[PDB]
């Protein structure tokens, strides 16, 4: 889960407050690479 | 071998098969090789009208396994919310903490089982209750980035 990935411990600072990875970025399910979008009849798709 | 049949039906959920080695007389205690009794099995795999049956027949509500794990442990961990009931209204120790010094709220807060949390909190469940890292139910639920929890337990 995304929830899971934003609370990665990155380091703990020296007055006991921890970074967290979601303090130093945006967590979401995204695609592989974004390069590739279809459209079906100028609505929005996927495709085989 | 008898308190060995009410184990495999126990996590089974043979309802039938329970109430007929309780009327033989099996031991409702009978604890496996982790040490879990038929109701830590009832309340992990969540056979509620199981864990009634076995609490009628004086099944230790309080029994811990081999790590210091309760039925409510297992119960609250799991969201399994009418057995964390039924098992807290047989008096079981709310604020019962295992090897690791972890408490169902611990468990609960953890999974997110927010009707679980009020419920453990209803019976008393300390909130300021640590485990071995010093961390309280409200700490598990700033770090696990829960808004509805955190307001809950403040």
């Amino acid at each position: 889960s995304t929830e899971e990935f934003g609370k990665i411990l990155l380091k703990v600072n020296q007055d006991g407050s921890r970074v967290l990875l979601r303090d130093v970025a945006k967590i979401e399910l995204g695609g592989e690479n974004y390069d590739i979008i279809a459209e079906f009849n100028g609505q929005p798709a996927s495709g085989l | 071998d008898l308190g060995k049949k009410l184990l495999e039906a126990a996590r089974a959920g043979r309802d039938d098969e329970v109430r007929i080695l309780m009327a033989n007389g099996a031991d409702v205690n009978a604890a496996d090789v982790v040490g879990w009794t038929p109701l830590h099995l009832a309340a992990y795999w969540g056979h509620l009208e199981i864990v009634e049956v076995l609490l009628k027949n004086g099944a230790d509500v309080n029994a811990y396994d081999t790590l210091g794990s309760t039925p409510l442990h297992l119960a609250a961990h799991f969201g399994h919310l009418e057995i964390v009931e039924v098992l807290l209204k047989n008096g079981a120790d709310v604020n019962a903490k295992d090897d690791n010094g972890i408490t169902p709220l611990h468990l609960a807060a953890n999974r997110g089982h927010l009707e679980i949390v009020e419920v453990l909190l209803k019976y008393g469940a300390d909130v300021n209750a640590q485990d071995k890292f010093g961390k309280t139910a409200f700490d598990i639920s700033i770090n696990n980035g829960n808004e509805d929890l955190a307001e809950i337990l403040q």
